RNA sequence: GCCUGCGGCUUAAUUUGACUCAACACGGGAAACCUCACCCGGCCCGGACACGGACAGGAUUGACAGAUUGAUAGCUCUUUCU
């Protein structure tokens, strides 16, 4: 896999400053704004949960509310429950989603599949 | 399947028709 | 170093909705200079939840007299501000009054008896404080001491209601508080003041619960009072409960 | 049994003390008279608008209401 | 075609009054927080009195760390100190 001409080992070995030219307009915008302490702590729980896993095993899923989290490429390979109001949807963070938010992966409502009109 | 069902008429008693 | 930190915890405790407090908060019962800490924390700008958890720490740790002077200097004026403002009470401050009933002695000596010592001891304040007193359990000896001290006062609108609810504590009394009560009732003997409905209910509660400690001259003083200070409704019930007694 | 016939009923108090409770006569004998057992489900109207109200404490699921929908209150 | 109301269908919720003038861009209501008013999960406590048990041989609050459910829920469990 390659993103913007940069590889996965190349991205994961790249510093936090040099990421901030490789993203979208909103994403470079928010990384200019600087992340919050809640998201720092969530990434810290992700560090603890991705490290202590057995080496064959995928890490333990961490559930979270923060739908407005930028999917950093350091999160790739984890499993995260995303809260959409009712239900933590458990997404395996694959490397194809490094330029998106978590909030699009737990689709919030149920699709309208129509019935029939009664008394209109 | 909500407020209705089958419940057909099957098996009655010995009616001594006058 | 001090002023910066406590101005910071003032600006935190000025909008206290939730959140775990730092260690700068929980050593004020160990801080000797807590009074000069306390004005920089600016007591009237506080959320009532900050009032609540302040009284929580201050009843879980302090002495008696520091608790009393915190009740007097800080708690009582903001209580009267919120009652004269709202005509109701904030639930953080209502449970903080239960937190202030986590010490009964400083409660009586610092709030209740100074409220009737304040001279402006109103009715709704009386009902609030007495209902919370009715909720809590207090010691027996300090209950007789509180009734002893409350009977010493004047008669505002707030003497009888607290007297009636402290009768609704329902313990058994010594002889001194009973003689002081019956002597105050002999002070209300020929006074032409239209004493309220709740005073008649208070005397009614007193003959209901304390029928077992009536002497002969005391019963005659009670009949003197009921002969001179009637009411069209509760004077016959106090009369009936005085006709259904057993002496001491 | 063909009517008329008297209908005595008594109940064991303790050890053969048959104590009389009920007394009457014999109506029409046929299985066609079906008995209907009723159940009243209660509620409380905790939101009140003009001719439309939100009531709780009558069910606890959601699709229970989808099961008891045509039955009038 | 797009956009907004009403109904209707859906949804956990897609808030609500008016019902052919005086329903209908009216409750200034153009909804990321406020404007919940809806749903799913958690915190804190929902009384007094009377009877029997725990109760100073602690009743029990607070209390620093680490595991929590979606959340530094020490309001959960070791620290069990006060």
């Amino acid at each position: 896999f390659t993103y913007r001409g940069v590889d996965l080992d190349q991205l994961l070995d790249m510093s936090y400053e040099q990421l901030m030219q490789l993203y979208s307009a909103r994403q470079r915008r928010r990384l200019n704004r600087g992340l919050r302490r809640k998201q720092h702590s969530l990434l810290k729980r992700l560090r603890k949960a991705k490290k202590e896993a057995p080496p064959m095993e995928k890490p333990e899923v961490v559930k979270t509310h923060l739908r407005d989290m930028i999917i950093l490429p350091e999160m790739v390979g984890s499993m995260v429950g995303v809260y959409n109001g009712k239900t933590f949807n458990q997404v395996e963070i694959k490397p194809e989603m490094i330029g998106h938010y978590l909030g699009e992966f737990s689709i919030t409502y149920k699709p309208v599949k129509h019935g029939r009109p009664g008394i209109g | 399947s909500i407020c209705s069902t089958a419940s057909n008429l099957y098996n009655h008693p010995q009616l001594i028709k006058y | 170093r001090v002023l910066e930190v406590y101005r910071g915890v003032r600006e935190v405790l000025s909008k206290y909705r939730s959140g775990k407090l730092p260690k700068a908060f929980k050593i004020i019962p160990a801080l000797s200079n807590w009074e000069q800490i306390l004005y920089v924390t600016e007591p009237e700008a506080w959320t009532a939840a900050a009032m609540y958890q302040a009284t929580r720490i201050f009843a879980s740790n302090l002495k008696e007299r520091m608790a009393q002077r915190f009740y007097n200097l800080v708690l009582l004026p903001r209580v009267r501000d919120d009652v004269a403002e709202y005509k109701r009470l904030n639930f953080h401050l209502y449970m903080a009054l239960k937190k202030a009933l986590f010490k009964p002695g400083a409660w009586f000596k610092g709030i209740l008896i100074p409220l009737c010592e304040s001279g402006t001891c109103t009715l709704r304040e009386a009902i609030i404080v007495g209902s919370i007193i009715t909720k809590c359990s207090i010691p027996v000896l300090h209950s007789s001491a509180a009734m002893l001290k409350i009977a010493e006062m004047e008669y505002s609108g707030a003497n009888s209601i607290f007297l009636r609810l402290l009768l609704d504590k329902k313990y058994a009394l010594p002889y001194r508080v009973l003689d002081a009560l019956v002597f105050h009732f002999l002070g209300f003997r020929t006074e032409k003041r239209e004493l309220p409905v709740l005073w008649h209910q208070c005397l009614l509660t007193l003959v209901q619960r304390y029928k077992a400690d009536l002497a002969t001259d005391q019963k005659e003083a009670l009949l003197e009072l009921l002969r001179l200070q009637p009411h069209p409704q509760l004077s016959p019930e106090i009369r009936r409960e005085l006709q259904s007694a057993v002496p001491r | 049994t063909f009517p008329p016939a008297s209908v005595l009923l008594f109940k064991q108090k303790s050890n053969g003390m048959h104590s009389l409770i009920a007394t009457g006569h014999l109506m029409s004998v046929d299985p066609d008279r079906m008995v209907i057992k009723r159940v009243v489900l209660s509620g409380h109207p905790f939101k009140i608008f003009t001719k439309m109200a939100v009531v709780r404490y009558m069910f606890f699921n959601r699709e229970d209401v989808l099961w008891f929908k045509p039955v009038e209150l």
